[PDB]
Parts: C-alpha cells; sequence; structure tokens
C-alpha cells in the first residue's frame, strides 16, 4: 500500500523549494493497496460431458489473483 | 511604473519567477545632471525589504534568488519565499531630493 499526495507547482518553486515542500499546496492523502499477480494453484483434465461419443479433453486450471484478464 | 511579466488576465498576477520590473525615464533628466533611481521593496505586512539605488538602467530585475534567500532568512529568519510584494521607486539626484516621485504604486 502507498499513500499519495500531489500538488501543482508554478515557476516560483525551485528545486530546493520543491524539496522543502514549503511553497506548494499539498493535496489530500489518498491510500491504496497495490494488487497481486495471478498465481496458479492446480491443474486437471476431464472428459467433456456428452450423451454419445467420446468427450474432448478439457483442462481445468485454478488460480488466485487480481488480473482482470 | 509596471511589471512586463504580469499575467494576461490579471495585472496583479505575475507568472514568471523574477519580476520584470520596468519604468519610464523622467522627462527632465536631460537638463538634470547624473541621476539615480532609488528602488524600495516592501514585504508583506508593510515591512520593507531593501532600498536599491539604480542608475543608467530603466528596467530592474528582481531575481528569484533574492526572494528566496535575500529576505526569507534575513527578515523572516526561515527558509521561504514572498508572494505578495509591493514595488515603488523615485528619481533623485545629488544635492537635493524629489519626494513627489517617492510616491509610486
Amino acid at each position: 500500500t502507498y499513500e499519495v499526495q500531489g500538488a501543482f507547482y508554478d515557476s516560483i518553486i525551485d528545486s530546493e523549494l520543491l524539496n522543502a515542500q514549503i511553497g506548494i499546496n499539498l493535496s489530500d492523502k489518498q491510500t491504496f493497496k497495490m494488487k497481486s499477480a495471478p498465481r496458479i494453484t492446480g491443474a486437471r483434465c476431464e472428459s467433456e460431458p456428452v450423451d454419445v461419443g467420446v468427450g474432448a479433453p478439457i483442462v481445468y486450471i485454478d488460480t488466485t489473483g487480481e488480473a482482470d484478464y | 511604473f509596471r511589471v512586463v511579466n504580469t499575467a494576461s488576465g490579471d495585472v496583479t498576477e505575475f507568472v514568471g519567477p523574477d519580476v520584470k520590473l520596468a519604468w519610464d525615464k523622467i522627462p527632465e533628466e536631460e537638463i538634470i545632471p547624473e541621476i539615480y533611481y532609488t528602488l524600495e521593496i516592501y514585504d508583506s505586512q508593510d515591512r520593507m525589504l531593501r532600498s536599491v539605488r539604480i542608475e543608467d538602467v530603466y528596467t530592474y530585475d528582481y531575481l528569484l534568488t533574492y526572494n528566496k534567500a535575500d529576505f526569507a532568512l534575513l527578515n523572516s529568519g526561515a527558509l521561504g519565499i514572498n508572494r505578495k510584494l509591493r514595488f515603488r521607486i523615485r528619481a533623485e539626484g545629488e544635492n537635493g531630493e524629489q519626494s513627489v516621485g517617492w510616491a509610486t504604486i
């Protein structure tokens, strides 16, 4: 997690002023937790549920994470 | 007596880091001998920063370094800057003074 504070600075603020933060108007503090990458946990193969013939091989994978896709 | 760096929309607003302060030549200088323009800088809450004697130059520059250090630690005593500033000048020579021009801005 990281807390973020931002603020615009005009030409008045020099590098030292920017470091000191004195000449700038800090904004509100916003906190967010960085997401976690997807990790696979298990794999399996099953036959396709069918009435006749032989089902095609279907592979299952089980994962945990946050990735949208 | 004006600042040529003033923001387009607002005269009271200046955009640059240094005040591009410029004025006009006094029309009677030609008859007058050598002349010097005394420039006085006023801090907020009426305090006066410095009085600078300027001669032969009609456009004065107040470098950002002056605002940052010349008076942040001298008058205020702490690291900082001044935004609300008042500027005003006069035109005077030796063996006399011209207090009418002392009144400016």
